[PDB]
């Protein structure tokens, strides 16, 4: 988010990071890409641009809104 | 001879000769005046 | 007419065997034995699969569920004319007889029998199923 | 144990116990009708909810009715 | 009655049957549970090792396969536990009864793992 | 235009279309005899393509981007512009003719519900009332209008089965 | 000792066009008339089920006989057609000049609404629809040479056709064989074994030596068709003949005097087939039909009629007794002289199997000259012939389990070989079942496995010949021992009988005619497939006999019918329990098995067989992408429907763009069929009722009461219109494939 934040028209969000031990080799980097440490998913449900335009700048801000949302539920 | 007719008369047979009758005269007015797309 | 009692040793038809016949069932739960009388040595048809040979006389077959007593009593009555009745027997010993319940077949009208399950209306004259809502079950209209 | 219902406009013809492949009806005396016998539902712990019986009744609309309930060894015709 | 036939009854078949664990009574049920957990925990190595995800691997093959194998065998043993636990809530043998087959379950966990064990020390 | 559209007659890709068409078509002639059963075939439909092309455009059809003629449906625009002949006069010509096909099953049917076996009479049609009614049909505007007014066209309610409610 | 003898009833039944003014006439239930719709149905369904109109054999004898001869004038019509439209409207004396540049056409259209396009160019100065159905190189084989020939043959086939309808109404209504005349089975198998094989065989041996020899001998040679001589020169001129084959100038003396060896010269054992044309030589053809021909006059002298010679097919059956297997076939031959089902049944299946068994030989040792470079006629008679065996085998199932329900008696079937059968159902359905399970999980597993080991990067770990390895050895095996056959198991036969065992390819005009096919892991997968899917086959269906009279669930199922829809809601639910419904989903597994077969065939024939020959090689179709794609369903999605169907949805515009409609078309029908397999009559009968209630408030509610369909008719209208989609779909898929590359 932190990255995107900067450049969003040329950089694809990530969902989530990808723990597959079936995955081979050729799979592993494959889906590493985005400047990313391993195989992650790219999001495509949009929350990047909606928390981008309520006011989220910072990965602290996605952090307390989640746990804010936890103790919420 | 009455029967014949009858037979002529059922429902399968009267359809038959009815849509070639049909198929054959919408066949021959496409022949004569082709590619009909406004009535003009 | 008396209620009859059940013969185990009475003899059974002649049939080598299938595998359409008894399961674990029979020996947990329940099992139904058909008997009848035979005039005269024949071959019928198996509701399990297969062709058997009627003794002369009494003849005994067990099977493991009540519709499949009633499908040879159907054909033993319809083309046979014979008059079979069959029981239901219990793992524990116990045999419980029907069919004939009072000893004539239920579609002869006999007095003695009491209605059950009958209504004194039509089926437009139900309630509707709001009416029998929280009932403490789900119960259809007919039922009340 | 399904439900099985006779209703009054019952004309005592036999055929639902005629039909029933597992003795659940019987005819019994009545004054309700020219047969003045009319049809019973005793055995309904051995339905099996084939409705055989409903295809045999003549009267419009049927004058016996089954109502699928709870399943059992008996109802669901299991023989295992 | 039921359809007679060789396969079914036989007495060279019989024989064979009633020699093995699970039949063979007078067993103590935690000793036919080890009897038959190390038949199945012996085999239970090969496939795993002959065609794993690291079968190519020179040394780590057979200890990769066999670690596998050893984790089915725990599988199988709560397999063994629960089916236990639904069937026997409330006869001759005493194997099929709710004591009787926990026993037999953890003989199988036991046998099991001492057969997976030891097909690995057969390789080295 | 009308939404934007050009008349066909005027239209660059409309042109363009019918050199496509007609190019094909020689392609293919070029591998026949002058006078051979092929090479007269292909001309037959050249020369139909290029009426087919000719009756269109005078026809004053409107043609998109795409060089294809479009229809106007509107009434209003329709008869403001006179195209009253692409969708609003054939409109009129088919129901004519709709209500001419059921006009006539429905008067046969009521003719044969008097009859002793009505049954018998559908599955074996009755040729001659067929042909009788067939005739009489052209006028169903007229017939249809005055029963609907004299209210013998519907059922009463009270004539009509329904379920139970 | 009843002789065998004519016996026939005069006049039986009256010349009259009375009934057919009485529809129903033939059923008691519909002679009545309409009330319903359903009654409509009705007619036509029941319409040729002579066995329940009557209960008379002889009566139901007398009808099939002239059934028979309606169906043998139908054909005639549609042969008499086919060679018609060879003479008038093709282009066959062109194609005979240059085979393998000219398309065979024999189907012009007329110039109406723009549909004159789909007369394409196929050559020979000539536009027409291509055809798939080889009937050019049929018609060459033979010795056709002009167009007069054809015509002729068109005459003569209409001559037949009348022939034929005369005779089925003179054996119905003037002199009807009686119910003893139809039973002389031993008879009936003399004549059609020495008489119609038999004599045959023989007789066109005779006009494969006299003309079809002769003629392809010369236009092998390239004489000009207008130039060789007629087939009567040939016959009454010797002197013609010697020149071709010497052997003729000794006359039939060799033939009497067993001198065979002299006909060497056009009684050849060569093997292979011909290079110049591709096809099987017609020297070797005719030795076969003169082999064949003795093989069956032979056979037709085993059984006894009038003379004591000969066996008694009863006594056969009777002797066939073992320890195992109870009384033994004791009873069969009761059963198979008194229910046509029963025969019905083991004719559909073994005809259905032979006309398999025709599809695999004719493409492998292609029969007819230019046969084999016409990719498009090689597709379409293996796809064609494919699709005959499969709806054969079905009926077979379907037409077992109506004799097990009507014809079936256990008074006569009492502890013999049918007997036992029923008796252990539970054991033969049981492991067929599990057999079933096996396949599936050991053959379509196999394919997942390689799916996700592909997707997953995993290349190495998938089932291939690059990795783990499943190699036919099997066939392997056998496809070695018959390439080696001629030198020491046949060493009279020149070359192998085809060449798929292994050899040199055969071109014919820069195309492969026929070439080894080698069989690796995708071969062993796609095997397997079948096996599963067969196995699924008989099951369903095997299923539906054995259970039609009982079963555990419906003790009495033999007393509801053939055909019903269920027996209710109770005891769980019995839908679909009728030994026809399970000809009704034994309809869906056989279409799914045979085309996996037509996709296996049309795949690996253009991969590794099919292509253009050049001087580096052979450059195949799609470019043996068989071996390394096919081991996965993505590679049968992408390599096999999505590129290849390329073909079908670029046709518009083109002669081909008809097959883009019908593809299109097909896919509408079968999507239109899912509408009645998924929903059930009580929801349209509701819907009627308020459509009724419309045309009642207009007076214009009709007296035949509007009914929904049956349910039976529902499965029957579903699974017709899934079949006629499907296949039409594959139909137009193939042909516009094959011939706008092939
Ligand atoms: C919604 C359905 C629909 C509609 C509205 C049309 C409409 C038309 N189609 Mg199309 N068509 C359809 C479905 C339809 N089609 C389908 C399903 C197919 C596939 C089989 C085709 C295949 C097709 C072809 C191949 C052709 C057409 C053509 C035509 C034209 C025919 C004009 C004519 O015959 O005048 C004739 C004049 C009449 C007056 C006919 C009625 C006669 C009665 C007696 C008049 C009585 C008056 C009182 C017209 C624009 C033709 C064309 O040129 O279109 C541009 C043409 O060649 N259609
Ligand atoms: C199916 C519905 C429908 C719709 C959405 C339209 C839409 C349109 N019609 Mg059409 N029209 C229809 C049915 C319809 N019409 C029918 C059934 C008839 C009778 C056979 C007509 C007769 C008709 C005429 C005579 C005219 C239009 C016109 C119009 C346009 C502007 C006025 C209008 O109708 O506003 C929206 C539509 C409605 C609320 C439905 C009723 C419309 C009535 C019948 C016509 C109104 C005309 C209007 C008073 C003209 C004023 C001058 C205008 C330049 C502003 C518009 C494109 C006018 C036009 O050509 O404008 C360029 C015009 O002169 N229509
Ligand atoms: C191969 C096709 C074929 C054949 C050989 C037959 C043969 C027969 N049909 Mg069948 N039929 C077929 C297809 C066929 N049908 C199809 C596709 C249907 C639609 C589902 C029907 C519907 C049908 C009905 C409804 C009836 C028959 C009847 C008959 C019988 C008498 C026919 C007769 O006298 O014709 C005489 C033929 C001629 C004089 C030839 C010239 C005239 C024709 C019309 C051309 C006969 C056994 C009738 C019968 O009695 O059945 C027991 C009968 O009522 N058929
Ligand atoms: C299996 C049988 C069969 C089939 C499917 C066809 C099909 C066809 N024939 Mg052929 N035909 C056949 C047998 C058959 N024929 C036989 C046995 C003869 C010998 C009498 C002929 C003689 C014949 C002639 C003389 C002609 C055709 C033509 C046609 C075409 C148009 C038919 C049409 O609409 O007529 C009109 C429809 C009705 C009268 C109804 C069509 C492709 C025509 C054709 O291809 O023209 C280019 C044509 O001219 N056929
Ligand atoms: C003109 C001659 C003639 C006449 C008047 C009769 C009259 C009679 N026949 Mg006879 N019959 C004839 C010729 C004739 N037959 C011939 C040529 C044959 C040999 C096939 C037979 C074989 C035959 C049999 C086996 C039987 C009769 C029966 C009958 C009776 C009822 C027939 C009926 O309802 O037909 C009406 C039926 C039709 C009009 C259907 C015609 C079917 C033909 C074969 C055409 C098939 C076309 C095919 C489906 C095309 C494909 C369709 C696709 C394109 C959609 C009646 C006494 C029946 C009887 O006596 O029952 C008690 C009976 O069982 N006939
Ligand atoms: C059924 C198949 C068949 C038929 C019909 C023929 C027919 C023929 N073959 Mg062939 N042939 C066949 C199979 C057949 N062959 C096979 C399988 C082989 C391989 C072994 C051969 C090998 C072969 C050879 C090597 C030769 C022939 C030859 C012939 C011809 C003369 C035979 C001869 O001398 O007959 C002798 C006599 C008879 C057959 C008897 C004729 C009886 C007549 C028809 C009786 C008429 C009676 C009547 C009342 C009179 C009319 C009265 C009326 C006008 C009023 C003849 C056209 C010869 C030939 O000429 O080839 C070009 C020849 O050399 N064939
Ligand atoms: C030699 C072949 C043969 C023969 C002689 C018969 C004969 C018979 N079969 Mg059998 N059958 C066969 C093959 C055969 N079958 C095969 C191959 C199958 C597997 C599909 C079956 C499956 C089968 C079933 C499931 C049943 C029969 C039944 C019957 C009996 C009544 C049939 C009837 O009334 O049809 C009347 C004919 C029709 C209603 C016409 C059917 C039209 C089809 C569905 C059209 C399909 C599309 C078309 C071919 C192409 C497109 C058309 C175009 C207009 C779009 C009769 C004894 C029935 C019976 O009761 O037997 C005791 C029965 O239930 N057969
Ligand atoms: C793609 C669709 C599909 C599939 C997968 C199946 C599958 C099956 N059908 Mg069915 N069927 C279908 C469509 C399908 N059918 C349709 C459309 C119809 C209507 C005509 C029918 C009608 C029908 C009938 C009438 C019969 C079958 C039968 C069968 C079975 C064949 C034997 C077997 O067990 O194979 C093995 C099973 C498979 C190949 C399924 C897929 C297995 C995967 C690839 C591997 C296992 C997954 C693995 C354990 C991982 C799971 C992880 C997860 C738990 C987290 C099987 C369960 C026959 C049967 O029951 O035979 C015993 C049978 O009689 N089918
Ligand atoms: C093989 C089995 C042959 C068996 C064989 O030839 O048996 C021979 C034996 C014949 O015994 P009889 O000598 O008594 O038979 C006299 C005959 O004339 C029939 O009356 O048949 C049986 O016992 C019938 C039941 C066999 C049950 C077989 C069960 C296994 C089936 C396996 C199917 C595999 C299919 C593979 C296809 C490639
Ligand atoms: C069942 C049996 C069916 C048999 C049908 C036979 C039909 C025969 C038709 C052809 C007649 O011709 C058959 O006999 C002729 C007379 O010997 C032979 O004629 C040959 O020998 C003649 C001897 O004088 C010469 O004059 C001829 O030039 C020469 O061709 C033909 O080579 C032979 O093919
Ligand atoms: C659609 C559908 C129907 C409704 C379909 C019906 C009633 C068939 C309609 C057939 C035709 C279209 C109606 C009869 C047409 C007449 C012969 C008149 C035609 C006159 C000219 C236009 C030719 C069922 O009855 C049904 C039953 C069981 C399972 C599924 C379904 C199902 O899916």
């Amino acid at each position: 988010f932190e990255q995107w934040v900067t450049d969003p028209v040329h950089i694809r969000p990530i969902a989530h990071a990808i723990w597959d031990p079936h995955f081979g080799q050729p799979a592993v980097e494959a889906f590493t890409r985005g400047g990313a440490s391993g195989p992650v998913n790219i999001s495509t449900s949009g929350v990047y641009q909606w928390w981008y335009t309520i006011g989220m700048r910072t990965n602290q801000d996605l952090y307390v809104g989640s746990v804010f949302l936890a103790l919420v539920s | 001879m009455k029967d014949f007719t009858t037979y002529l008369s059922t429902a399968p047979v009267i359809a038959t000769i009815w849509f070639t009758f049909t198929a054959g005269l919408l066949i021959e007015i496409n022949r004569y005046f082709p590619d009909p797309l406004v009535f003009s | 007419w008396t209620v009859p009692t059940l013969n185990p040793d009475t003899p059974s038809p002649i049939f080598g065997g299938s595998t359409g016949g008894l399961l674990r069932k029979a020996q947990t739960e329940e099992f139904y034995v058909i008997t009848w009388e035979a005039k005269k040595e024949q071959i019928f048809e198996m509701p399990t699969g297969g062709a058997a040979i009627m003794r002369q006389g009494p003849n005994l077959l067990k099977f493991g569920k009540k519709e499949q007593c009633l499908a040879l009593t159907t054909q033993l009555r319809n083309k046979f004319k014979l008059t079979p009745c069959f029981y239901r027997v219990f793992p524990d010993g116990k045999v419980q007889y029907l069919h004939p319940a009072d000893g004539v077949y239920p579609e002869k009208v006999n007095a003695g029998r009491v209605g059950a399950n009958q209504n004194m209306r039509r089926i437009g004259q139900n309630v509707n199923p709001i009416k029998v809502k929280f009932s403490g079950r789900m119960m259809s209209p007919a039922e009340i | 144990a399904h439900i099985v219902k006779i209703y009054d406009t019952c004309i005592g013809c036999t055929q639902c116990v005629r039909a029933c492949p597992l003795d659940v009806l019987e005819m019994v005396p009545w004054d309700g009708c020219k047969a003045s016998q009319m049809a019973s539902a005793p055995r309904t712990e051995d339905c099996v909810g084939c409705k055989r019986c409903e295809t045999a009744c003549p009267t419009d609309f049927l004058s016996v009715r089954v109502y699928l309930g709870s399943e059992s060894t008996r109802s669901m015709g299991l023989s295992y | 009655g039921m359809l007679e036939t060789p396969v079914t009854s036989a007495p060279i078949v019989a024989t064979y049957l009633s020699n093995l664990p699970a039949y063979r009574t007078g067993v103590a049920p935690v000793l036919r549970g080890v009897e038959i957990g190390l038949a199945h925990g012996f085999l239970l190595a090969g496939p795993f090792i002959k065609l794993g995800p690291l079968r190519n691997v020179p040394e780590t093959a057979e200890i990769a396969g066999s670690l596998s194998a050893a984790g089915l065998v725990l599988i199988l043993a709560l397999c063994l536990s629960i089916y236990g636990s639904a069937q026997f809530q409330s006869a001759r043998d005493p194997l099929f009864s709710a004591d009787g087959w926990s026993e037999f379950a953890a003989g199988f966990l036991v046998g099991g793992e001492a057969g997976v064990a030891w097909a690995y020390v057969c390789t080295q | 235009d009308i939404a934007g559209l050009t008349p066909c007659s005027e239209s660059k890709a409309y042109a363009k279309l019918e050199k496509k068409e007609l190019k094909t078509l020689e392609k293919r002639l070029k591998q026949y005899e002058a006078d051979s059963a092929p090479a007269v075939a292909l001309k037959a439909t050249m020369e139909r393509t290029k009426a087919r092309f000719a009756n269109y455009a005078k026809a004053g059809l409107l043609c998109g981007n795409d060089g294809l003629p479009h229809l106007i449906a509107d009434p209003g625009l329709a008869l403001k512009y006179g195209h009253a002949g692409e969708v609003f006069i054939p409109t009129f010509g088919f129901l004519y003719v709709a209500g001419y096909i059921g006009y006539v099953g429905r008067q046969y049917l009521i003719a044969v519900k008097g009859e002793a076996k009505p049954t018998d009479k559908e599955i074996i049609i009755d040729v001659p009332l067929a042909t009788k009614l067939a005739w009489q049909g052209a006028g169903w505007p007229l017939a249809a209008v005055q029963e609907l007014q004299r209210g013998t066209l519907l059922e009463k309610e009270e004539n009509i089965t329904v379920s139970p409610r | 000792a009843k002789k065998v003898k004519i016996a026939v009833d005069r006049n039986p039944v009256e010349t009259s066009f009375e009934k057919w003014a009485k529809p129903g006439h033939f059923s008691r239930t519909l002679s009545k008339g309409p009330n319903t719709t359903t009654w409509i149905w009705n007619l036509h369904a029941d319409a040729h089920d002579f066995d329940s109109h009557t209960s008379d054999l002889e009566e139901i004898s007398r009808k099939v006989f002239s059934a028979h001869f309606g169906q043998l004038g139908i054909i005639f019509i549609w042969l008499s057609g086919m060679y018609f439209h060879g003479a008038r409207f093709s282009n066959y004396e062109a194609w005979l000049s240059d085979p393998t540049h000219i398309k065979p056409s024999a189907q012009v259209v007329w110039p109406i609404v723009g549909q004159e396009i789909l007369n394409g160019d196929v050559g020979g100065g000539f536009q027409g629809i291509q055809i798939t159905s080889g009937f050019f190189q049929l018609w060459r084989a033979s010795g056709i040479t002009s167009e007069l020939q054809l015509y002729t043959t068109a005459i003569g086939g209409l001559v037949m056709a009348a022939a034929m309808f005369f005779a089925g109404w003179f054996h119905y209504h003037k002199a009807a064989p009686k119910l003893e005349w139809f039973q002389n089975v031993e008879s009936m198998l003399n004549h059609h074994l020495g008489g119609l094989l038999g004599l045959g065989s023989l007789a066109w041996a005779g006009h494969q030596i006299h003309v079809s020899l002769p003629v392809n001998k010369l236009l092998d040679a390239g004489v000009d068709p207008k130039e060789i001589p007629l087939p009567h020169d040939l016959l009454l001129n010797r002197a013609i003949m010697a020149d071709l084959y010497p052997s003729f100038a000794k006359g039939i003396a060799p033939f009497f005097t067993l001198n065979w060896s002299e006909y060497s010269d056009f009684l050849t054992f060569k093997g292979g087939l011909n290079p110049v044309t591709g096809g099987l030589w017609l020297s070797d053809t005719a030795h076969h039909h003169v082999a064949i021909a003795v093989l069956f006059l032979v056979a037709g002298h085993m059984y006894r009629t009038n003379w004591g010679i000969g066996h008694s097919m009863k006594e056969i059956l009777e002797a066939h007794r073992g320890p195992f297997t109870g009384e033994g076939h004791v009873g069969l031959y009761e059963i198979l002289t008194t229910s046509w089902h029963a025969q019905l049944a083991i004719n559909l299946a073994l005809f259905g199997s032979l006309s398999i068994i025709v599809a695999h030989h004719m493409y492998a040792m292609p029969p007819y000259p230019y046969l084999a470079t016409d990719y498009g006629t090689q597709l379409s008679l293996f796809t064609h012939h494919t699709w005959i065996g499969g709806f054969c085998i079905v009926g077979a199932g379907a037409h077992a389990a109506i004799f097990m329900v009507r014809d079936y008696d256990p008074t006569n079937n009492y502890n013999n070989l049918l007997d036992r059968v029923i008796r252990h159902r539970d054991a033969i359905i049981s492991h067929l079942n599990w057999v079933c399970i096996f396949l599936g999980f050991h053959s379509f597993g196999l394919y997942i496995h390689n799916d996700t080991m592909s997707a997953l990067g995993r290349p190495q770990d998938m089932f291939s010949d690059t990795a783990i390895q499943l190699q036919p050895v099997f066939a392997q095996w056998i496809q070695n021992t018959h390439f080696l056959a001629p030198q020491l198991t046949a060493p009279n036969a020149l070359a192998a009988t085809s060449l798929t065992w292994g050899g040199d390819l055969v071109a014919v005009g820069g195309k492969v005619a026929m070439m080894p096919i080698s069989l690796g892991t995708s071969d062993f997968m796609v095997h397997h497939i079948h096996a599963f899917t067969i196995h699924v086959t008989v099951l369903i269906l095997l299923k539906g006999v054995l259970f039609a009279r009982s079963s555990r669930l419906i003790p009495d199922k033999a007393n509801l019918g053939f055909r019903f829809p269920c027996d209710g809601p109770g005891r769980g639910g019995t839908c679909q329990v009728s030994a026809w419904d399970h000809v009704f989903l034994g309809l869906f597994w056989m279409y799914n098995s045979l085309s996996i077969v037509i996709f296996h065939f049309s795949w690996k024939m253009q991969s590794d067989v099919w292509g253009t020959v050049t001087a580096s090689g052979v450059s195949h179709i799609t470019g043996g992408n068989f071996a390394q794609s096919a081991n996965t369903i993505n590679g049968w999605l992408r390599d096999f429907l999505w590129a290849q169907s390329s073909q079908v949805i670029q046709s518009y515009g083109s002669a081909l763009s008809a097959y883009g409609l019908i593809f299109l078309g097909a896919h509408f029908v079968w999507a239109f069929s899912l509408m009645f397999l998924f929903s059930g009559r009580g929801y349209w009968q509701e819907l009627i009722e308020s459509i009724v209630w419309a045309h009642n408030k207009l007076k214009v509610a009709p007296a035949i009461q509007p009914r929904a369909l049956s349910i039976t008719q529902g499965r029957a209208v579903g699974v017709a219109h899934y079949l006629l989609g499907g296949i039409a779909t594959t139909w137009s898929f193939f042909l516009a494939r094959i011939i706008s590359v092939g």
